[PDB]
């Protein structure tokens, strides 16, 4: 998602808390967007069922 | 605050809490005497119109080569052992050279700084303890031994030294804002209601 | 949302525009996402009704 | 590799401490009183 | 390189290259028989 790593620990174990918020913010946004898409699909499919 | 005779060491930093007064930050901004004037949470042009709870002037003197570490989020010896600023800082840093004020050819060995420390300090923490630090795996007692050192160490402050190595007087303002009945602001007239 | 406050007025009275834009963009992104989620759920409930 | 309509070169001499003042969004009495650059500046600055 | 029988003099200082092995710096740091141990670019704890 444009962050340095997909391993959360490796970002934590290499980049400092003055700057690591920028990468983990990207990770938050990407994973939250995936949850949005998944549950919107589930709602439409459930209405159909 | 500014025109004092002599500032203290960085690990014995002088903290003054100023309250119940009328401040004018414009003339503070409008002097070129301060080599570096940089704020982090407020833009200085707005600083004529903000009302704060009570303000903190933290003052010391350092070597000029360390003024990069005074920013929040920095690391380094000064930044990690004797002086720490928190990353949610709402305030300003101010620095100037005082080569013609407190730099002596005989040597200003009055100004120590902490060179060794067991573990990094809290933000806004002041340490004063001077027990000797053991560097090796060997424990030490008394005052001196192999691989066991005094944590405090002095600057070679003489004006014949190069750039940065002259002393630089540093004052940090750490006002806290918009959570209380504010006290200190404003050369601004209140209109009628 | 990561900005210094959730009010526009104190930000604009505190900061000059070149950093106010940086905070205001994040605030705008968060509020816009909230609107989007709300109207999506309203569409689905309207279909059921 | 780019081509342009109009070029404008502005020249002066300053005190050598004032180089940081030329950047857009910087603040100080030179940038506040006798030469102001807009924030959406495009171009190049040269000093020596 | 430490417990060798003889070294050469300073005008013809011996140069030896060591690589591709395991180096432990604790056992040479704690040995206090050495006159000095002055490391420059790395803190003596950070060698290990």
């Amino acid at each position: 998602f444009g962050a340095i790593s997909s391993v959360l620990n490796d970002i934590l174990s290499r980049l400092d808390p003055p700057e690591a918020e920028v990468q983990i913010d990207r990770l938050i946004t990407g994973r939250l967007q995936s949850l949005q898409t998944y549950v919107t699909q589930q709602l439409i499919r459930a209405a159909e069922i | 605050v500014f025109n004092a005779t002599r500032f203290a060491s960085v690990y014995a930093w002088n903290r003054k809490r100023i309250s119940n007064c009328v401040a004018d930050y414009s003339v503070l901004y409008n002097s070129a005497s301060f080599s570096t004037f940089k704020c982090y949470g407020v833009s200085p042009t707005k600083l004529n119109d903000l009302c704060f709870t009570n303000v903190y002037a933290d003052s010391f003197v350092i070597r000029g080569d360390e003024v990069r570490q005074i920013a929040p989020g920095q690391t380094g010896k000064i930044a990690d052992y004797n002086y720490k600023l928190p990353d949610d800082f709402t305030g300003c840093v101010i620095a100037w050279n005082s080569n013609n004020l407190d730099s002596k050819v005989g040597g200003n060995y009055n100004y120590l700084y902490r060179l060794f420390r067991k573990s990094n300090l809290k933000p806004f923490e002041r340490d004063i303890s001077t027990e000797i630090y053991q560097a090796g795996s060997t424990p030490c007692n008394g005052v001196e031994g192999f691989n066991c050192y005094f944590p405090l160490q002095s600057y070679g402050f003489q004006p014949t030294n190069g750039v940065g190595y002259q002393p630089y007087r540093v004052v940090v303002l750490s006002f806290e804002l918009l959570h209380a009945p504010a006290t200190v602001c404003g050369p601004k007239k209140s209109t009628n209601l």
